[PDB]
């Protein structure tokens, strides 16, 4: 890594000793630049993690993220740079600085070798997340919604810490290496049941699974758009990249303690996704989205079946890539209208032609239509679950005919119907929206093509 | 913890010495300085034993050797010795300054009958040679055994292996 850590630090100094108006630009330069030196790391051998140093490891699981997150930065930059523009220098300067400070975390975390340094920055994460909530959001509720993310996620990840230095103590080096080829049958024993319970709720809180939730509605709606994206589209994920790598020792005792959280996440994403069918907020509409997407997430890397895992990336990826997508919409509206309710401004195809097919291929991929990789992964887990058992394929499907009404609700009130006659000031959508949601969905479906950098550590 | 065995009434009769302290203390310095020799080694036996016990044998000697240097008065000069002796009494500190003339009437008579001459100042302060037959005790104390100090630490320093070892700190 030393080689995207680095130029990733590097541009800390360089946001905040640039030109006075030249700082969007240049951070915009050489953010796309690192994102197109990490694609380098897309690259995996036959089997062996890719270890460049001690500290520092990728695999066929960590770089898809990797380069998803670095990906990302530029998407932020350009989405939050409309509404930043009215402010003081060193306030912009500030936010750029949190952004490459909160995705600095991002990388160093999903390529780290020693588990006790993954959990250190996978907390890291939430100070500059919960200011970017707080300091910036638009709303008053963020001030409440700020302490119901940071008091949710780290409720669950202390037990961790205190789980994950007992591991150290008992069974010696906490490397993923290691751990992995020293794995002991954890045995069935109260003491091991909540040591299962400790190693997995940190994770699950930041899934975040049915009922460990409300964090979401609350931190996704109020934050920024240049957190609102992160919020739902990386570490949500970080929070997957830590269960498919904690529970590399949690065997056998997982099949035996899951099902409270499958039957949770199972049944939930139904609720879940009902929720989305009736909402009156188009953040809060994606916001609930995410949930029955990561809920499926959950369900799917308790199996522990090969299949499974490869759903459970494909997913978690393309959910990320889409559900920023989903935000970036409901951006654009909320800067229009000035306000979040979806039967405010409808007719949107009438006024702005092409904003009305990206809301097309947005709701889409949402849809996941085959190939698209959203299609690609809920189609493995289906195919995992049910192998597992049979009756699923009621609940599995019931959401896939349930989230086409939804992911298709919004775009028929927003987008189909008679123009709002009262709002007036809709304008042509910048060029920079458009080139933006271009840079959601391009590579989306020309990910399409070669699942195999995105199908997981087990292709 | 054990027995406490200690020595019989069958000893323990010694020709006591029947003066008073008056008469005790105004001859001190001539008999001082004419029976140490049962005085030293018996005192020597009190610190180097340790014990009471095991000097009852040097305890009755100085006893003993009393008694020949107190009846040997008796057949010199006691009559000056009792006009002394009965004059110190009188002074409730038994103090010497107060009888200067009996001091020279006991000292005169005593250094020519028997030949004890004055001690000087600081001559009986003076710790002494006192030749003696006993052994010293191998043990005064009866100390048991030492228990074994712990293994000394030795060995040139080498490098921390893999520095520090603390969690994924490395170097
Ligand atoms: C906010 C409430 C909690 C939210 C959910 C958190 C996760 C649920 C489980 C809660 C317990 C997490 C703490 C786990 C500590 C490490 C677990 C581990 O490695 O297992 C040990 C087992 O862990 C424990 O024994 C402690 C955890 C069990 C629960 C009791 C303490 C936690 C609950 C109370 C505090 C938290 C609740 C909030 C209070 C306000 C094994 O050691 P042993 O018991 O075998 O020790 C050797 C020998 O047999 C005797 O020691």
């Amino acid at each position: 890594m030393l080689k995207i850590i680095i130029p990733t630090t590097m541009l800390l100094p360089m946001t905040w000793m640039s030109k006075h108006n030249m700082i969007w630009i240049n951070a915009t330069v050489h953010s796309l630049l690192i994102s197109l030196i990490s694609l380098s790391l897309l690259n995996q051998l036959g089997e062996n993690s890719l270890n460049f140093s001690l500290t520092f490891f990728s695999d066929s699981l960590s770089a898809p993220l990797l380069v998803l997150t670095t990906w990302l930065l530029p998407l932020m930059l350009m989405a939050s740079q409309s509404h930043l523009s009215k402010e003081t220098t060193t306030r912009k300067k500030l936010y750029i600085t949190m952004l490459i400070l909160l995705q600095l975390f991002l990388i160093m975390t999903f390529t780290a070798t020693e588990l006790i340094l993954f959990y250190i920055l996978f907390e890291a994460t939430l100070v500059p997340t919960l200011i970017i909530i707080t300091r910036w959001g638009n709303q008053t509720e963020r001030l409440n919604a700020g302490l119901y993310f940071l008091f949710y996620t780290l409720a669950g990840s202390l037990p961790l810490l205190v789980a994950l230095v007992y591991i150290q103590n008992t069974t010696g080096s906490l490397n993923f290496l290691i751990i992995h080829y020293w794995s002991h049958p954890l045995s069935n024993s109260w003491s091991n049941i909540f040591m299962w319970l400790a190693c997995i709720m940190a994770f699950m809180v930041k899934m975040p699974l049915y009922g460990l939730h409300l964090w979401l509605p609350k931190a996704h709606v109020e934050a920024p758009i240049a957190g609102s994206m992160v919020l739902a589209a990386v570490l949500l994920k970080l929070g997957g990249y830590g269960m498919m790598r904690i529970t590399t020792i949690l065997n056998p005792l997982t099949n035996y303690m899951a099902y409270p959280f499958l039957m949770l996440s199972m049944w939930g994403m139904i609720m879940t996704s009902s929720i989305c069918l009736r909402q009156t907020d188009l953040k809060s509409l994606i916001a609930y989205s995410s949930v029955s997407h990561m809920a499926l997430v959950i369900v799917a890397i308790m199996i522990q079946t090969p299949w499974s895992f490869m759903g459970a990336t494909a997913l978690m990826i393309a959910h990320g890539l889409t559900s920023s997508m989903l935000f970036c919409l409901a951006n654009t509206n909320y800067e229009r209208v000035h306000s979040r309710t979806m039967i405010l401004a409808r007719g949107l195809q009438t006024l702005l032609p092409l904003m009305a097919t990206w809301w097309l291929m947005a709701s889409l991929t949402n849809l996941a239509l085959p190939p698209s990789i959203n299609l690609i992964g809920e189609l493995f887990i289906i195919t995992a679950s049910f192998s597992w058992s049979n009756i699923t394929i009621i609940l599995m499907g019931m959401n896939m005919m349930i989230t086409a009404l939804y992911s298709l609700y919004m775009l028929i009130t927003t987008q189909r119907g008679k123009y709002t006659h009262h709002i007036n000031n809709i304008k042509a959508s910048f060029t920079r929206e458009n080139a933006l949601m271009a840079l959601h969905i391009l590579p989306l479906l020309l990910l399409t093509l070669n699942p195999k950098m995105i199908l997981g550590p087990l292709y | 913890p054990g027995i406490v065995e200690l020595p019989t009434l069958e000893d323990l009769k010694v020709q006591e010495v029947k003066v008073s302290s008056s008469v005790l203390k105004a001859a001190a310095h001539h008999y001082g300085a004419q029976c140490d020799k049962p005085n030293k080694e018996f005192m020597l036996c009190r610190w180097e034993e340790k014990d009471p016990r095991r000097c009852l044998e040097e305890g009755k000697l100085v006893n003993q050797c009393a008694l020949d240097f107190f009846r040997q008065i008796k057949r010199h000069c006691a009559e000056p010795f009792t006009e002394y002796w009965t004059c110190i009494d009188y002074s409730g500190l038994q103090l010497f300054r107060h009888c200067r003339k009996q001091q020279a009437k006991f000292d005169e008579c005593v250094l020519d009958k028997l030949g004890w001459v004055r001690p000087d100042l600081g001559e009986l302060s003076k710790v002494t040679k006192v030749k003696t037959d006993r052994p010293l005790p191998e043990n005064p104390y009866h100390s048991r055994a030492r228990p074994e100090p712990n293994p000394e630490a030795e060995g040139d320093l080498k490098p921390a292996k893999h520095g520090s070892r603390l969690f994924f700190w490395t170097m």
